[PDB]
């Protein structure tokens, strides 16, 4: 039966995300006062299978200045690591149940930038390099911020599980104790993700297409895959720590349909902020986190440790 | 107009209700009407081990009451 | 055992994909398609040469902040303690020192990108 | 299910090897995070999951921040994977035989204990409490912020005049 | 004539609610919300595309085509 | 756990041979250096995981701080030895025995 | 003082981050000091049983401890109830 | 019957390559003006399923969309052999198609199908967007008039 869960887990995350691609696709055609694709699907539905079995059926060109190894490595890298995210959270039950699942998260965050690391590095080129430059340079600012944000959250909450989470917000959200906790993580979202604003990983202007120019169809499609599922993955991780969906013992299923709805409301305003929004460079992002975000994100977390010692609010240890 | 993103929307509505609505059922199928019984410590873990001896059929989910007691 | 088998159900639906990526379309290579990119021109440069980046002092700076990162996240277990007083003494400490640092930091231009 | 512990220690023992052997240290890099996250399953495996992950994201930072050093001055117009001299790769399969007869060697000779090939994966865990709450890993490293606050004071005056020391040292 | 495109006319000085006003609109991200607006309005309008095989795009009879020799 | 130990001292000890053993790269060295770092983390988080010394461990955290600590003035060092030759070799830097 | 007030507002206008951090700062150092439920937060965590309360011996000498939970004496936990 | 299967398989792929085109962000002058009017919200490409992609990794079909000078020729080249195996060729205009305005030029390459195979030619100068569509769609229908599977199985 675990097996059975596994798929009902996997299939729908990969349906999920190539909507996603439709939905983003869409949704910024008609915010460029024009349509999205509408012609190969009934409403444009069967747009993502057609160019999955286009670019599943392309060569994949490896290249001849090439580290085949970790060409090859990155990709399957990056989607594994990508499933392995979506596996511990809770829609009320996560398949795996994990104490350290914020832990847990993190570290597969960071693998993920490794994945993207090891693919600029060894498809050797100018382009891929300068890619994987910016991503060393932006995980950097997000990786410190991410963790202290997520430091005083869970100060706030009480051990580093998601179920806890889920009893913490049963009775008001978390985006109104920490709200300024809520945009930093917002932001740091969009920096972990490499979306707009602040790609610059896979920068079309600035670079030709970044760590991805060398990659042909098979294995770049495999990096958009794992891309935009965890662009689905940090909207659900938000909604699940900040905007509590209602939970009752009785019912699980009204949970699961208020965190869809919160997690569609949040990949459509990240495809919101990709229409709005110019591109960043990529020293000013690390001088907006390290200037702006960590000092601030330094003060709140010290006021959070201050906070449930002085109203006796110390959350419980289970 | 904008309604035609509504068809693509109700898609991804559909495929993420189904993961966590699925898992919670399969808990239930596989836990005899009940919940998964997490065990975050090693309390809660030996209750579960105890259960599983206690049941006989070495399944924990298989509670057991004053009907044992004569 | 159960999270190994979902990793290894993920890793190995990853390799299925690359290999039917690899193994299903049709294949012609030749030395100008499999040439380095550039644009249209041919690399000047081997490509592996020095890059000379530009922030390795915030660099080592993010690898000491990822340690007071690390001596920070005990943190829930922490507040659970019996004297609270010595605890929120010491996390007022680090969290002032590690702003200290910061800031003498941003003083003396050290997160300014010198080229 | 029981030699898993072993079989973990004998990949990091292979993943140290590997960095010992030295390759261009983007590979060095690569090795040294194969080698963390095997560490880490071992601390898991063998308790309390805190030590394992605060080792392993320390080190994916601490190897990040190495892989752009090696982009930026560490590199060379053809870095060295391990095919570049066989002799890298004949010294890694010679200590790959090296530690399967030495640990033959050690099976073989049972009267220290050291290894045991029928009585591996039986001592894993020596004694645990059935029942508790709070006997975790984690539960010390909190006790770092009550009862060593020497320890604490150590580390952040240390990660402090670091940041002194390598503004002094790249100032340039 | 000319008019300036950047520069200001003297200053509006320090105070403490203009201060608060300016304060808001950097932690806030009033200008960032306002573009937000701006593109939702556009997400909500009707699109100018037409269903091009079938609806043609509008011409002149003054339109240079593909040449042709004629008759009497 | 007495096997398991075995192979950490045994790659704490294939670490300080690769210290010990230079190959032309600065940044080799530093590398093995955390790997004979990141064997005692281990050994140390299976001693006291093994012997239930919750009190002793802190000892990981402190010997992870201060390696990250000397990793970072190596660093800055291999910084400086670039900046100075522009190859960083070990057999590059050798002017001082005279 | 104007060159302090006239300062802190120009701070207000130009930089309202560290302005805000450093308010934020000092009000997490502030109101432990001043709060009356400071005390009550060690009182929870002293009064939270993660162990069993190991019984002692009745040398008949001790009249302060209980001889059941169901009596007066102990540390009633009523501050927490009506907490 | 193997044919049957092979030609609905063959129709299957050729579906896929013709509702996923992915043009190069490579045009050349005024005939990459009219192309980008082609992506303008008039005539939506991306609605036809048309979007660019800058790297020729990941492009499908390069629309020549300019003069092809002497000098930008061996660019060109480089760029359509750096391509993925299942590749066309749009040339657009004039100059594209034969020199055009600058056909007895020194330095222009007369015809982009002196350099690269073209597929589709399309007529003008510049071509309308309208006509530019016009030939994307005239390349959809020629690669579903493409029977591989029944070639290989009958070979
Ligand atoms: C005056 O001087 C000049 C210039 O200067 C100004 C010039 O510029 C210039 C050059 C001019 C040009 C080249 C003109 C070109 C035009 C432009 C530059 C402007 C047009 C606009 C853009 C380029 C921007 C486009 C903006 C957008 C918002 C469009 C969105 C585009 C995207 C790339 C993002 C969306 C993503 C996609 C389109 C693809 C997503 C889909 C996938 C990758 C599919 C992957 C999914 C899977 C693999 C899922 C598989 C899994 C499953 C489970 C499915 C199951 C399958 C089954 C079969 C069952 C010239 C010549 C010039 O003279
Ligand atoms: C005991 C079993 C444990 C494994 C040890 C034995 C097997 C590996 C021995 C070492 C091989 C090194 C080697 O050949 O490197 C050359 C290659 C580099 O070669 P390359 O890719 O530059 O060139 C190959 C080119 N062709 C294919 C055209 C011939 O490096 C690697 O393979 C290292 C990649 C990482 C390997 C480990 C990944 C683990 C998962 C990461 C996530
Ligand atoms: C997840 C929940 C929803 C989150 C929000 C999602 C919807 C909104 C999305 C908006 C668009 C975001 C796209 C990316 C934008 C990137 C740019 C950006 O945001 O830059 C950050 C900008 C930076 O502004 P800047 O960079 O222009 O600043 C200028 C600074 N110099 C001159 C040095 C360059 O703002 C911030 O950094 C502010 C962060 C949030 C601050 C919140 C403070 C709250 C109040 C605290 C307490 C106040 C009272 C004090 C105590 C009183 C006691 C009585
Ligand atoms: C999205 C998830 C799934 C992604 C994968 C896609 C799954 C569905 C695939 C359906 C189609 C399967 C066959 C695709 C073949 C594509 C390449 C092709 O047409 O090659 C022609 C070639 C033709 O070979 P050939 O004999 O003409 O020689 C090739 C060399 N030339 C032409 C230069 C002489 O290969 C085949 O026909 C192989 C068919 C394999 C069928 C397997 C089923
Ligand atoms: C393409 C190659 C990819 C290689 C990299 C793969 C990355 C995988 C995804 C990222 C993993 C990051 C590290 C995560 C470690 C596990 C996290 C964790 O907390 O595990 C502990 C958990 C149980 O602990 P706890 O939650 O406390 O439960 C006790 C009571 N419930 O659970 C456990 O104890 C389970 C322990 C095992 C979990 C990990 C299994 C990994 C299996 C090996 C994968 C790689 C194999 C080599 C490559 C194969 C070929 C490509
Ligand atoms: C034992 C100590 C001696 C080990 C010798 C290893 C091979 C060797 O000669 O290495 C020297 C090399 C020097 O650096 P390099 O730049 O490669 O110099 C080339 C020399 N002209 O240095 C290197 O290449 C670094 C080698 C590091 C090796 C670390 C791991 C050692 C594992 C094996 C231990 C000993 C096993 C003995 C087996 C005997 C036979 C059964
Ligand atoms: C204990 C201390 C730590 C507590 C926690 C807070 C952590 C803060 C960490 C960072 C602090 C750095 C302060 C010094 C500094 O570096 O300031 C630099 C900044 C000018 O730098 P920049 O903005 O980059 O300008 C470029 C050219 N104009 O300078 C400025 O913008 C000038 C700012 C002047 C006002 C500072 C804030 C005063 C707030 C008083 C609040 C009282 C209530
Ligand atoms: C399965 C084997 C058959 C696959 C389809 C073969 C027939 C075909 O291509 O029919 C064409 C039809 C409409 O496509 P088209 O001709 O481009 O329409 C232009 C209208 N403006 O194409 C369609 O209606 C699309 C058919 C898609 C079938 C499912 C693909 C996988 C999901
Ligand atoms: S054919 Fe005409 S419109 Fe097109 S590039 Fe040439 S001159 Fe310009």
């Amino acid at each position: 039966m675990f097996f059975i869960n596994i798929l009902t887990l996997l299939v729908p995350i990969l349906i999920a995300m190539a909507f996603l691609t439709l939905v983003e696709r869409k949704i910024l055609g008609y915010m460029q006062l024009r349509k999205g694709p509408n012609i190969v699907g009934p409403y444009g539905i069967l747009q993502p299978f057609a160019d999955a079995m286009k670019l599943f059926m392309k060569e994949p060109m490896r290249p001849l200045t090439t580290s085949m190894s970790l060409f090859i490595i990155a990709p399957t890298l990056s989607l594994t690591l990508a499933l392995s995210l979506w596996v511990p959270l809770p829609m009320p039950h996560p398949l795996i149940n994990l104490n350290l699942g914020i832990l847990f998260i993190l570290a597969t965050s960071s693998l993920s930038v490794y994945s993207i690391l090891w693919s600029g590095w060894a498809s050797n080129s100018k382009y891929s390099l300068f890619g994987a430059l910016r991503a060393v340079a932006q995980t950097i600012s997000y990786e410190v911020t991410m963790a202290i944000i997520l430091l005083s959250v869970l100060l706030m909450n009480g051990s580093y599980s998601l179920q806890t989470l889920i009893t913490t917000q049963e009775h008001m959200w978390l985006l109104l104790p920490a709200w300024p906790m809520a945009m930093m993580w917002f932001i740091s979202t969009l920096a972990e993700t490499n979306r707009a604003p602040f790609d610059l990983t896979e920068g079309e202007s600035e670079l030709v297409s970044g760590f991805n120019v060398e990659y042909a169809a098979g294995p770049f499609a495999l990096f958009f895959m794992a891309e935009y599922t965890n662009i689905i993955l940090m909207n659900a991780l938000t909604t699940i720590i900040f905007l509590g969906p209602l939970y009752y013992i009785n019912l699980p299923e009204l949970y699961s349909t208020n965190f869809m709805m919160e997690a569609l409301l949040l990949s459509s305003t990240f495809l919101w902020i990709r229409a709005s929004y110019p591109r960043f460079r990529y020293d000013q992002l690390m001088h907006l986190l390290w200037k702006n975000f960590l000092p601030l994100t330094l003060a709140l977390c010290m006021w959070h440790i201050s906070l449930p010692i002085f109203t006796a609010g110390v959350p419980p240890y289970m | 107009m904008w309604f035609e993103i509504l068809p693509g929307l109700a898609i991804m509505g559909v495929c993420l209700v189904i993961p966590g609505v699925s898992t919670a059922y399969i808990h239930k199928f596989t836990n005899g009407g009940k919940e998964k019984r997490v065990a975050r410590v090693q309390y809660q873990w030996y209750l579960m081990e105890r259960d599983r001896r206690i049941s006989g059929v070495n399944r924990y989910y298989v509670s057991k009451g004053l009907e044992n007691i004569d | 055992m159960n999270l190994y088998t979902v990793i290894f159900i993920n890793i190995l639906l990853s390799l299925t994909l690359i290999l039917v990526a690899f193994w299903l379309p049709q294949m012609n290579l030749y030395s100008e398609k499999a040439n380095p990119y550039e644009c249209g021109f041919d690399p000047t440069s081997s490509a592996r040469l020095p890059f000379s980046m530009k922030f390795f002092l915030v660099a080592i700076t993010f690898l000491l902040f990822d340690l007071e990162i690390a001596l920070l996240l005990p943190l829930p277990w922490a507040i659970q303690t019996i004297k609270t007083s010595t605890m929120m003494i010491m996390a007022f400490i680090l969290v002032t020192i590690l702003s200290l640092g910061l800031a003498y930091e941003w003083t003396q231009k050290g997160l300014e990108w010198t080229e | 299910m029981n030699n898993y512990i072993f079989v973990l220690s004998s990949l990091f023992l292979v993943g140290c090897l590997g960095l010992a052997l030295k390759p261009s240290p983007i590979y060095g890099g690569l090795g040294l995070i194969v080698s963390g996250f095997v560490g880490c399953l071992m601390v898991l495996g063998f308790g309390g999951s805190f030590l394992g992950l605060m080792v392993f994201l320390i080190y994916l930072g601490g190897m990040l921040v190495v892989f752009g050093y090696t982009t930026a001055m560490a590199t060379e117009e053809y870095p060295e994977t391990w095919g570049s001299n066989w002799l890298i790769l004949g010294f890694l399969v010679l200590g790959v035989i090296m530690e399967v007869f030495l640990i033959c060697v050690l099976n073989y000779y049972d009267e220290v204990g050291v290894i045991n090939l029928d009585g591996l994966g039986d001592w894993l865990m020596y004694e645990v409490d059935d029942v508790g709450v709070m006997l975790e890993g984690g539960i010390g490293v909190a006790a770092m912020y009550s009862c060593a606050t020497w320890m604490m004071v150590v580390a952040g005056w240390s990660l402090f005049a670091g940041i002194f020391i390598i503004i002094e040292i790249t100032r340039d | 004539t000319y008019k300036y495109v950047n520069k200001k006319e003297q200053e509006s000085e320090v105070d403490m609610k203009s201060a608060t006003d300016n304060a808001a609109r950097i932690l806030m991200w009033t200008e960032l919300i306002r573009g937000l607006g701006m593109t939702l309005s556009y997400l909500f309008r009707e699109p100018a595309t037409i269903n091009y095989p079938f609806e043609k795009g509008p011409l002149s009879p003054r339109f240079r085509g593909e040449h042709a020799l004629r008759r009497y | 756990m007495p096997s398991t130990f075995f192979n950490l001292t045994m790659a704490f000890s294939l670490s300080l041979l690769g210290t010990l053993m230079f190959r032309s790269h600065l940044m080799s060295t530093l590398l093995c250096l955390e790997g004979m770092v990141l064997s005692l983390f281990i050994m140390t988080s299976v001693t006291s995981l093994n012997s239930n010394s919750m009190s002793s461990m802190p000892i990981p955290i402190t010997i992870l701080v201060f390696a990250a600590c000397e990793a970072a003035v190596g660093l800055a060092l291999l910084v400086k030895v670039s900046n100075t030759y522009g190859t960083d070799y070990v057999q590059n830097l050798n002017l001082l025995q005279c | 003082a104007g060159r302090i007030s006239a300062f802190l507002k120009n701070a207000w206008a130009k930089e309202p981050v560290l302005v805000v951090s450093f308010s934020v700062w000092g009000l997490a150092i502030i109101m432990p000091m001043i709060s009356p439920y400071t005390k009550y937060a060690s009182m929870i965590n002293k009064a939270t049983p993660y162990n069993y309360p190991v019984p002692v011996r009745d040398d008949g000498n001790m009249p302060d401890v209980p001889s059941h939970p169901q009596d007066p004496l102990g540390p009633s936990l009523d501050w927490l109830k009506n907490l | 019957r193997a044919e049957y299967v092979v030609t609905k398989l063959d129709d299957l792929i050729n579906w896929a390559r013709r509702s996923s085109l992915w043009p190069m962000t490579f045009g050349l002058a005024c005939c990459a003006v009219e192309m980008m009017h082609m992506a303008a919200p008039r005539y939506d490409m991306d609605r036809f399923g048309v979007v660019f992609r800058a790297s020729p990794r990941q492009a499908d079909v390069m629309i020549v969309a300019g003069t092809l000078t002497n000098k930008m020729a061996p660019a060109l080249r480089k760029v359509y052999d750096q391509m993925p195996e299942p590749r066309y060729v749009v040339s657009m205009g004039s100059c594209a198609n034969g020199g055009g305005y600058y056909h007895y030029s020194y330095s222009v390459v007369r015809g982009c199908d002196r350099i690269v195979p073209v597929d589709i030619y399309v007529p003008g100068c510049p071509p309308t967007a309208e006509a530019l569509l016009y030939g994307i769609l005239q390349l959809q229908r020629k690669i579903k008039r493409e029977q591989k599977l029944k070639i290989w199985y009958r070979r």
